[PDB]
């Protein structure tokens, strides 16, 4: 009399929601197809 | 034979046959390359 009443499962298995603030939103991403990426900066300025 | 004119030519030899088998082996090489290298290494490493 209990083999007749199987329960009902949810439609999708749900998970704990984790934050998605990544610092990728404010930083700059660059599409690079190579082993690495270099940047060229100026640690000093000119003279007048 | 150097057959004569009236000689009643008899049987002559026949070349015998030898069969030589060439087992046709195989020769295997298995180099391992990193997938990171094959994408970052502008020289075609596949064909190299």
């Amino acid at each position: 009399g209990g083999y007749l009443v199987d329960p009902q499962t949810s439609e999708t298995i749900r998970g704990v929601l984790r934050s998605t603030a990544s610092l990728r939103q404010i930083a700059s991403v660059v599409n690079v197809e190579a082993t690495s990426f270099d940047v060229l900066v100026d640690k000093t300025d000119m003279g007048s | 034979g150097w057959a004569s004119e009236t000689a009643a030519l008899s049987e002559t030899a026949t070349p015998q046959i030898d069969r030589i088998t060439i087992p046709l082996h195989e020769l295997a090489a298995m180099p391992k390359a990193s997938q990171r290298l094959l994408d970052d290494s502008a020289f075609d490493i596949e064909t190299w």
